[PDB]
Protein backbone atom coordinates (compact mmCIF):
# COMPACT_ATOMS: atom_id res chain seq x y z
CA UNK A 1 0.00 0.00 0.00
CA UNK A 2 1.68 2.82 1.04
CA UNK A 3 2.66 5.28 4.07
CA UNK A 4 1.59 9.17 4.49
CA UNK A 5 3.40 11.87 2.26
CA UNK A 6 4.41 12.90 5.78
CA UNK A 7 4.19 16.87 5.77
CA UNK A 8 5.42 18.85 9.05
CA UNK A 9 2.80 21.36 10.69
CA UNK A 10 5.41 23.79 11.73
CA UNK A 11 4.46 25.50 8.87
CA UNK A 12 0.60 23.91 8.96
CA UNK A 13 -1.92 24.29 6.63
CA UNK A 14 -2.89 20.29 6.34
CA UNK A 15 -4.25 18.20 9.04
CA UNK A 16 -6.04 14.73 9.04
CA UNK A 17 -9.11 13.56 7.30
CA UNK A 18 -10.09 10.50 9.04
CA UNK A 19 -10.78 12.69 12.20
CA UNK A 20 -12.59 15.09 9.69
CA UNK A 21 -14.73 11.99 8.73
CA UNK A 22 -15.43 11.27 12.38
CA UNK A 23 -15.87 14.72 13.88
CA UNK A 24 -18.42 15.10 10.72
CA UNK A 25 -20.31 11.99 11.86
CA UNK A 26 -20.98 13.40 15.23
CA UNK A 27 -20.89 17.12 15.80
CA UNK A 28 -23.92 17.49 14.21
CA UNK A 29 -26.09 15.93 16.95
CA UNK A 30 -27.14 17.02 20.38
CA UNK A 31 -26.37 15.02 24.07
CA UNK A 32 -29.04 12.06 23.21
CA UNK A 33 -26.11 10.33 21.50
CA UNK A 34 -23.73 11.86 22.81
CA UNK A 35 -25.06 10.01 26.23
CA UNK A 36 -25.00 6.88 23.75
CA UNK A 37 -20.86 8.10 23.25
CA UNK A 38 -20.41 8.37 27.43
CA UNK A 39 -22.13 5.31 27.87
CA UNK A 40 -21.00 3.08 25.20
CA UNK A 41 -17.24 4.50 25.67
CA UNK A 42 -16.61 4.59 29.10
CA UNK A 43 -18.03 0.69 28.60
CA UNK A 44 -14.84 0.03 28.68
CA UNK A 45 -13.34 2.70 31.17
CA UNK B 1 38.42 15.44 6.91
CA UNK B 2 42.01 15.12 7.37
CA UNK B 3 43.05 18.47 6.09
CA UNK B 4 40.70 20.74 7.90
CA UNK B 5 42.04 19.01 11.09
CA UNK B 6 45.62 19.82 9.82
CA UNK B 7 44.62 23.16 9.25
CA UNK B 8 43.79 24.24 12.95
CA UNK B 9 39.77 25.51 12.84
CA UNK B 10 41.06 27.42 15.19
CA UNK B 11 40.39 31.31 14.36
CA UNK B 12 36.54 30.42 13.85
CA UNK B 13 33.55 31.36 16.46
CA UNK B 14 30.65 29.79 15.20
CA UNK B 15 29.78 27.40 12.50
CA UNK B 16 26.21 26.24 11.23
CA UNK B 17 24.66 23.84 9.15
CA UNK B 18 20.84 25.19 7.93
CA UNK B 19 18.94 22.40 6.15
CA UNK B 20 15.90 19.86 5.94
CA UNK B 21 15.75 16.25 6.45
CA UNK B 22 13.55 15.66 3.23
CA UNK B 23 14.85 17.14 0.71
CA UNK B 24 16.98 16.06 -3.29
CA UNK B 25 19.63 18.47 -2.20
CA UNK B 26 20.37 18.07 1.45
CA UNK B 27 22.98 15.71 1.15
CA UNK B 28 26.28 17.37 0.44
CA UNK B 29 25.75 20.02 3.82
CA UNK B 30 24.94 17.29 5.42
CA UNK B 31 28.69 15.35 4.48
CA UNK B 32 30.47 18.96 5.00
CA UNK B 33 28.52 18.16 8.82
CA UNK B 34 29.74 15.05 8.82
CA UNK B 35 33.56 16.21 7.88
CA UNK B 36 33.35 19.23 10.53
CA UNK B 37 31.76 17.83 13.10
CA UNK B 38 34.91 15.20 13.93
CA UNK B 39 36.34 14.90 16.67
CA UNK B 40 40.09 16.19 15.29
CA UNK B 41 38.33 18.97 13.96
CA UNK B 42 36.27 19.61 16.89
CA UNK B 43 38.80 19.44 18.90
CA UNK B 44 41.79 21.76 17.61
CA UNK B 45 39.84 24.02 19.58
CA UNK B 46 37.06 24.09 22.17
CA UNK B 47 36.28 28.03 22.52
CA UNK B 48 33.84 27.27 19.06
CA UNK B 49 30.69 25.74 18.92
CA UNK B 50 28.89 23.69 16.32
CA UNK B 51 25.12 24.07 15.84
CA UNK B 52 22.89 21.72 13.53
CA UNK B 53 19.55 23.59 12.68
CA UNK B 54 17.19 21.24 11.31
CA UNK B 55 13.81 22.37 9.89
CA UNK B 56 11.33 20.72 7.78
CA UNK B 57 9.74 23.68 5.31
CA UNK B 58 13.17 26.00 5.12
CA UNK B 59 13.63 24.01 1.75
CA UNK B 60 17.12 25.37 1.06
CA UNK B 61 19.97 24.19 2.41
CA UNK B 62 22.56 27.00 3.83
CA UNK B 63 25.79 27.06 5.45
CA UNK B 64 27.23 30.17 7.59
CA UNK B 65 30.17 31.01 9.66
CA UNK B 66 31.92 33.82 11.68
CA UNK B 67 35.19 34.08 12.66
CA UNK B 68 37.46 35.86 14.81
CA UNK B 69 38.12 39.29 12.40
CA UNK B 70 33.89 39.66 12.60
CA UNK B 71 33.67 38.74 8.79
CA UNK B 72 30.60 36.58 8.06
CA UNK B 73 31.36 33.35 5.01
CA UNK B 74 28.02 31.69 4.34
CA UNK B 75 27.37 29.04 1.66
CA UNK B 76 24.36 27.51 0.77
CA UNK B 77 25.15 24.68 -0.52
CA UNK B 78 22.60 22.98 -2.34
CA UNK B 79 24.40 23.01 -6.00
CA UNK B 80 27.91 22.82 -4.22
CA UNK B 81 29.21 19.48 -3.41
CA UNK B 82 30.88 18.95 -0.51
CA UNK B 83 34.71 19.13 -1.37
CA UNK B 84 34.20 22.52 -2.86
CA UNK B 85 33.00 24.09 -0.04
CA UNK B 86 35.44 22.60 1.93
CA UNK B 87 37.95 23.83 0.38
CA UNK B 88 36.37 26.74 -0.23
CA UNK B 89 35.80 27.31 3.70
CA UNK B 90 39.79 25.75 4.10
CA UNK B 91 41.43 28.89 2.03
CA UNK B 92 38.87 31.28 3.11
CA UNK B 93 40.05 30.48 6.91
CA UNK B 94 44.08 30.08 6.05
CA UNK B 95 43.19 33.55 4.80
CA UNK B 96 42.30 34.76 8.25
CA UNK C 1 16.63 1.01 1.22
CA UNK C 2 14.99 -2.16 -0.25
CA UNK C 3 13.32 -2.42 3.15
CA UNK C 4 12.07 1.08 3.20
CA UNK C 5 10.77 0.70 -0.07
CA UNK C 6 8.40 -2.23 -0.14
CA UNK C 7 7.09 -1.54 3.29
CA UNK C 8 4.93 1.12 4.23
CA UNK C 9 8.11 3.15 5.24
CA UNK C 10 8.62 4.53 1.88
CA UNK C 11 8.51 8.15 3.60
CA UNK C 12 11.32 7.34 5.61
CA UNK C 13 13.48 6.88 2.85
CA UNK C 14 14.51 10.26 2.18
CA UNK C 15 16.30 10.59 5.69
CA UNK C 16 19.02 7.69 4.23
CA UNK C 17 21.81 9.28 2.76
CA UNK C 18 24.22 9.53 4.65
CA UNK C 19 25.66 8.22 8.37
CA UNK C 20 22.50 7.43 9.45
CA UNK C 21 22.06 5.28 13.46
CA UNK C 22 18.59 4.00 14.21
CA UNK C 23 17.37 5.04 17.61
CA UNK C 24 14.67 1.77 18.31
CA UNK C 25 12.90 2.82 21.42
CA UNK C 26 9.82 0.82 22.90
CA UNK C 27 7.73 2.33 25.57
CA UNK C 28 8.35 5.97 23.75
CA UNK C 29 9.90 8.56 26.76
CA UNK C 30 10.67 11.27 24.42
CA UNK C 31 11.03 14.56 26.47
CA UNK C 32 14.18 13.13 28.49
CA UNK C 33 15.90 11.78 25.20
CA UNK C 34 15.40 14.92 23.63
CA UNK C 35 16.79 16.37 27.11
CA UNK C 36 20.26 14.43 26.67
CA UNK C 37 20.87 15.24 23.12
CA UNK C 38 20.52 18.90 23.72
CA UNK C 39 23.83 18.80 25.54
CA UNK C 40 25.55 18.70 22.31
CA UNK C 41 24.52 20.76 19.62
CA UNK C 42 25.68 19.53 16.53
CA UNK C 43 23.74 16.47 16.63
CA UNK C 44 20.56 16.28 14.31
CA UNK C 45 17.24 14.18 14.57
CA UNK C 46 16.12 14.24 10.87
CA UNK C 47 12.97 12.91 12.25
CA UNK C 48 11.45 8.71 12.02
CA UNK C 49 7.93 8.04 13.08
CA UNK C 50 5.77 8.39 16.13
CA UNK C 51 3.25 5.11 16.21
CA UNK C 52 3.02 4.86 12.35
CA UNK C 53 2.78 9.16 12.62
CA UNK C 54 5.79 10.49 10.37
CA UNK C 55 7.13 13.15 12.09
CA UNK C 56 9.51 16.03 11.71
CA UNK C 57 12.14 17.19 14.64
CA UNK C 58 10.51 20.35 15.85
CA UNK C 59 7.20 18.09 15.51
CA UNK C 60 8.97 15.91 17.66
CA UNK C 61 9.93 18.28 20.56
CA UNK C 62 6.78 19.93 20.78
CA UNK C 63 5.18 16.06 20.78
CA UNK C 64 7.37 16.20 24.14
CA UNK C 65 5.12 18.74 25.29
CA UNK C 66 2.07 17.08 24.97
CA UNK C 67 0.21 16.56 28.45
CA UNK C 68 0.79 13.51 29.94
CA UNK C 69 -1.36 10.42 28.51
CA UNK C 70 -4.08 9.81 32.00
CA UNK C 71 -5.14 13.64 31.23
CA UNK C 72 -5.48 13.17 27.59
CA UNK C 73 -7.54 10.40 27.92
CA UNK C 74 -9.82 12.48 30.45
CA UNK C 75 -10.27 15.09 28.17
CA UNK C 76 -12.67 13.28 26.23
CA UNK D 1 -24.09 2.44 20.98
CA UNK D 2 -20.48 1.09 21.99
CA UNK D 3 -19.60 1.49 18.45
CA UNK D 4 -18.01 4.77 20.09
CA UNK D 5 -16.10 2.07 22.25
CA UNK D 6 -14.68 0.48 19.42
CA UNK D 7 -14.18 3.37 17.21
CA UNK D 8 -12.36 4.88 20.08
CA UNK D 9 -10.13 2.10 21.04
CA UNK D 10 -8.67 2.01 17.54
CA UNK D 11 -7.97 5.54 18.40
CA UNK D 12 -4.08 6.88 18.48
CA UNK D 13 -2.65 9.24 20.53
CA UNK D 14 -2.48 11.91 18.47
CA UNK D 15 -6.32 10.84 16.84
CA UNK D 16 -7.19 11.42 20.48
CA UNK D 17 -5.39 15.06 19.87
CA UNK D 18 -7.59 15.64 16.92
CA UNK D 19 -10.65 14.80 18.20
CA UNK D 20 -9.66 16.73 21.31
CA UNK D 21 -9.21 19.63 18.85
CA UNK D 22 -12.28 19.22 16.57
CA UNK D 23 -15.14 18.32 19.44
CA UNK D 24 -13.11 21.02 21.81
CA UNK D 25 -13.66 23.82 19.23
CA UNK D 26 -17.10 22.48 17.92
CA UNK D 27 -18.34 21.81 21.84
Amino acid sequence: EALAGAPLDNAPKEYPPKIQQLVQDIASLTLLEISDLNELLKKTL
Amino acid sequence: AAALARLGLRPVKQVRVQFCPFEKNVESTRTFLQTVSSEKVRSTNLNCSVIADVRHDGSEPCVDVLFGDGHRLIMRGAHLTALEMLTAFASHIRAR
Amino acid sequence: KPFLEDSKYQNLLPLFVGHNMLLVSEEPKVKEMVRILRTVPFLPLLGGCIDDTILSRQGFINYSKLPSLPLVQGEL
